C-alpha cells in the first residue's frame, strides 16, 4: 500500500470551487463530543489510499 | 559569542569611571550599554558605540575600537551606582555582557 | 502494520551510530513517532518524540543535544542520531506510532503500535 | 467489481478451525469488511479493513490477506457462531456484497 | 445508546407511491453519511442509496429514476421516496451509516415491504 | 508606548504558561518586539524577538522549541506561549521594543521601552 | 518531573481470580481537557508492549474484555475480570500530560 497519498473523506462542508483543505481536527461524527480524543464518533478527515 | 565585563568596579564621587566590554572583534559591531539601578528596570543610555539616547546627560560617554568596548563617566554623582550591561547584537543574536556594577562612596 | 529497525549492535564507548525504523502498513504522513529504550532489565524509559512533519524534536534530558531524530516523509521511515554514547544507552530500542492523528493526542502520550527492536550494545 | 465467496454452505462442528473465503476478482487490498448475519437479524461488523478487529467483537475471530486473495478465520467455534457470513467492497461506489455464506453448527 | 428505527413500509399496489422513514438518536443524519440497503426474500442483501454529509445524493442503477432519498434537520430522520413500485421491490430495507474504510458500524431493525 | 506584562505565576516544572506584554498606544506596530528575562541573583537574558510584521522571529538557544512569541498588532499585544517550564526559567520577564522594523536594523538600535517585569516561578 | 509509584510490586495471583493493580501519580493527571492522561501498558516476556488502558479508563483495539481502568485525580486502578495463563508480565502505567513521559517501575502479574 503506497500510504503517502491521502484524500479528506471525513468532512460535512461541501468545497467551494477550488477550495482547499489542510486541518488536522477530530471528526465528530454524530453528537457524541470529541473533545480533542480520537476512538469512536471521533475519527479524522484524511483517509489514506491503499 | 560572549561579551566579557569586571564583575564591579569603584570610584569616589565627584571621579571619572571608566568600564569595559570585551568580546572577539568587537570593534566591528554595534554595542549598547544600559544603566540597572537596583531594583529598577534598565535604561539604555549608549547605543551605536558612540551616540547618546534623549535624555541622558552628556558625562555618559562610550566609545569602542579592537576588541574593547569602553564607557567613561566624568563628574560619577550618587545615582551612578548602578549595575551596567554591556550589550551586542552578533548574528541576530542578543548576548548580553556580564554587567559590571558601578559603586560611588 | 510493520515497524522495521535496522542499524543497531556493537558501538565503541564514545562512538558513533545511526538507527532506522522503516514503517509500512499505515500512513505515517499524519502520525506521530516514538523512541523507547529499555536497558536490560530495567524497565521501558523514553527518549524521543517527533511531530508529523519534523521540526518538533522532543527530548529527554539525558539525550539533550547528544540524540537527534529525523523522518523520511517520502519514503515512510524514522531516524535517530547518536554521538558520544555512554554505557547508559546500552538498551534495545523501540519505535512506536502515536494512537491517532489529532491535536490533544500529544505526540509524546499513547502508543499504539510498537516494532520488535533492535539491540544497541555500548562496549569494546 | 465482482466479488465471490466460497464455498456456499459450510459445516463444522464445535472447535474447528474455519476459514470462509472472499474472493476477489480485480484486488483492491485495503477494502473489505466481514458482516456477520444472525438468521434473520441486523448484521454486524467483525474485521474491518480486512485485518483488523472491530471493537467488541470477541477475540476468537481473525481476518487475513491483502491484495487479490482475502479470507475469515475463526480460530475456535461456538454453538452460537452459525450465521450468514458476508464480505463487503468498502470504499467504493456500489458497495458490492458477496452472495453470502451460511455455517452451520453442524 | 445510537439506535435506528423505521416505518413506512407495508403492502402496497405494483407502480404505487410509499415512502420509508428513518429516526436517528446519537447520530445526527444531517452530517453523516447514510445508506439505503436492501434484502430480497431469500436473498442477500444489496445496495439502494447514499445521501452524502454535504447532501449529495447516490441511487444503484437498478434505483434511479425511480426512487429518492431524502432527509429533515429538524426531526433528525432520514427518508426514502418510493415510486414506480415493481414486484422486484418487495424486500426488507435498514438504515445504515456509512463511514468509508469503517464498515457499516450502526444498522437498523428492518422493515418489509410487499408489493402485490 | 506604555507597556504593561501579566500572566506570570506558580507553575510547577514541565507546566503552561502564556505571557504578555499590553501597549497603550498604537504605535505599538512600528516595534520590533524582545523578551528578556532577569534572574533572581543574576542580570538579564534575551530570550526571544520578533519583527514589526511579525515574519521574523528568533529565539535563545536554550529556548527554542519550547517558547512561541507571537503579538497583535491590531491588538496592540504580545504574547509568549511558555511551555515545558523547565527548572531554570524561574525569572523576571520584561518586554523591551526595539524600533527597528527588521532584524536587519536591530544593531542600529537598543531596547528602549521596558514595562513592568512579570515574576515567572517554576517549583514543586 | 512527574513521578510514578505502582503498588503492588508484585502481584502473583492464580489463573481465573481477579487482580486490580493501582499506580498513583505524584502530581494531578486530570483535565488537559476533560480527560485522565495516565495510560496502562502490559510488556509481555519476551516481547514489545501494547497499549492496554487508555486516558485511565478506556481501553484501545481488541483489548480483552477482562482488562478496565479506574480511578482520577492521582489515583488510578487497573481492574482484570478473570486472570488467565496469557496475563503473565509487567504492567506500566504512564503519565500523558507533560513532555517528559515516565513510566511505572514494572509489576509482574504470574502465575504462582
Amino acid at each position: 500500500g503506497n500510504y503517502n497519498y491521502l484524500y479528506r473523506l471525513f468532512r460535512k462542508s461541501n468545497l467551494k470551487p477550488f477550495e482547499r483543505d489542510i486541518s488536522t481536527e477530530i471528526y465528530q461524527a454524530g453528537s457524541t463530543p470529541c473533545n480533542g480524543v480520537e476512538g469512536f464518533n471521533c475519527y479524522f478527515p484524511l483517509q489514506s489510499y491503499g | 559569542y560572549e561579551l566579557t565585563q569586571p564583575p564591579s568596579v569603584s570610584v569616589s564621587p565627584g571621579q571619572t569611571a571608566t568600564i569595559t566590554c570585551s568580546g572577539d572583534k568587537l570593534g566591528d559591531k554595534y554595542a549598547c550599554w544600559y544603566q540597572q539601578r537596583p531594583g529598577q528596570s534598565p535604561v539604555l543610555v549608549i547605543y551605536q558605540d558612540s551616540k547618546r539616547p534623549s535624555g541622558i546627560p552628556e558625562r555618559f560617554s562610550g566609545s569602542n575600537s579592537g576588541n574593547t568596548a569602553t564607557l567613561t563617566i566624568g563628574g560619577t554623582q550618587a545615582m551612578d551606582e548602578a549595575a551596567y550591561f554591556c550589550q551586542a547584537w552578533d548574528s541576530n543574536t542578543g548576548v548580553f555582557g556580564g554587567g559590571t556594577k558601578l559603586t560611588v562612596l | 502494520v510493520q515497524l522495521l529497525e535496522s542499524g543497531g549492535g556493537v558501538v565503541q564507548p564514545g562512538g558513533s551510530l545511526r538507527l532506522s525504523c522503516a514503517a509500512s502498513g499505515f500512513a505515517f504522513t499524519t502520525y506521530a513517532m516514538n523512541w523507547v529504550r529499555q536497558a536490560p532489565g530495567r524497565g521501558l524509559e523514553w527518549v524521543s518524540a517527533i511531530s508529523d512533519g519534523g521540526g518538533s524534536a522532543y527530548y529527554a534530558d539525558s539525550v539533550k543535544g547528544r540524540f537527534t531524530i529525523s523522518r523520511d516523509n517520502s519514503k515512510n521511515t524514522l531516524y535517530l542520531q547518536m554521538n558520544s554514547l555512554r554505557a547508559e544507552d546500552t538498551a534495545v530500542y523501540y519505535c512506536a506510532k502515536t494512537r491517532g492523528r489529532g491535536l490533544y493526542d500529544y505526540v509524546w502520550g499513547s502508543k499504539d503500535y510498537w516494532g520488535q527492536g533492535t539491540l544497541v550494545t555500548v562496549s569494546s | 467489481i465482482q466479488l465471490t465467496q466460497s464455498p456456499s454452505f459450510l459445516s463444522a462442528s464445535v472447535g474447528d478451525r474455519v476459514t470462509i473465503t472472499c474472493r476477489a476478482s480485480q484486488g483492491i487490498s485495503s477494502d473489505l469488511a466481514w458482516y456477520q448475519q444472525k438468521p434473520g437479524k441486523a448484521p454486524n461488523l467483525l474485521i474491518y479493513a480486512a485485518s483488523t478487529l472491530q471493537s467488541g467483537v470477541p477475540s476468537r475471530f481473525s481476518g487475513s490477506g491483502s491484495g487479490t486473495d482475502f479470507t475469515l478465520t475463526i480460530s475456535s467455534l461456538q454453538p452460537e457462531d452459525f450465521a450468514t457470513y458476508y464480505c463487503q467492497q468498502l470504499n467504493s461506489d456500489l458497495y458490492t456484497f458477496g452472495q453470502g455464506t451460511k455455517l452451520e453448527i453442524k | 445508546e445510537v439506535q435506528l428505527v423505521e416505518s413506512g413500509g407495508g403492502l402496497i399496489q405494483p407502480g404505487g407511491s410509499l415512502r420509508l422513514s428513518c429516526a436517528a438518536s446519537g447520530i445526527i443524519v444531517s452530517s453523516n453519511y447514510m445508506t439505503w440497503v436492501r434484502q430480497a426474500p431469500g436473498k442477500g442483501l444489496e445496495w439502494v442509496s447514499v445521501i452524502y454529509s454535504g447532501g449529495s445524493t447516490f441511487y444503484a442503477d437498478s434505483v434511479k429514476g425511480r426512487f429518492t432519498i431524502s432527509r429533515d434537520k429538524s426531526k433528525n430522520t432520514l427518508y426514502l421516496q418510493m415510486s414506480s413500485l415493481r414486484a422486484e421491490d418487495t424486500a426488507v430495507y435498514y438504515c445504515a451509516r456509512d463511514l468509508g474504510p469503517y464498515g457499516m458500524d450502526v444498522w437498523g431493525q428492518g422493515t418489509t415491504v410487499t408489493v402485490s | 508606548v506604555q507597556l504593561v506584562e501579566s500572566g506570570g505565576g506558580l507553575v510547577k516544572p514541565g507546566g503552561s504558561l502564556r505571557l504578555s506584554c499590553a501597549a497603550s498606544e498604537f504605535t505599538f506596530s512600528s516595534y520590533s518586539m524582545n523578551w528578556v528575562r532577569q534572574a533572581p541573583g543574576k542580570g538579564l537574558e534575551w530570550v526571544s524577538s520578533i519583527s514589526s510584521s511579525g515574519s521574523q522571529i528568533y529565539y535563545a538557544d536554550s529556548v527554542k522549541g519550547r517558547f512561541t512569541i507571537s503579538r497583535d498588532n491590531a491588538k496592540k499585544s504580545l504574547y509568549l506561549q511558555m511551555n515545558s517550564l523547565r527548572v531554570e526559567d524561574t525569572a523576571v520577564y520584561y518586554c523591551a521594543t526595539n524600533g527597528g522594523a527588521h532584524s536587519s536594523t536591530w544593531s542600529f538600535y537598543g531596547m528602549d521601552v521596558w514595562g513592568q517585569g512579570t515574576t515567572v516561578t517554576v517549583s514543586s | 518531573d512527574i513521578v510514578m509509584t505502582q503498588s503492588p510490586l508484585s502481584l502473583p495471583v492464580t489463573p481465573g481470580e481477579p487482580a486490580s493493580i493501582s499506580c498513583r501519580s505524584s502530581q494531578s493527571l486530570l483535565h488537559s481537557n476533560g480527560y485522565l492522561y495516565l495510560d496502562w501498558y502490559l510488556q509481555k516476556p519476551g516481547q514489545s508492549p501494547q497499549l492496554l488502558i487508555y486516558l485511565g479508563s478506556n481501553r484501545a483495539s481488541g483489548v480483552p474484555d477482562r482488562f478496565s481502568g479506574s480511578g482520577s485525580g492521582t489515583d488510578f486502578t487497573l481492574k482484570i475480570s478473570r486472570v488467565e495463563a496469557e496475563d503473565v508480565g509487567v504492567y506500566y502505567c504512564m503519565q500523558a500530560l507533560q513532555t517528559p513521559g515516565t513510566f511505572g517501575q514494572g509489576t509482574r502479574l504470574e502465575i504462582k
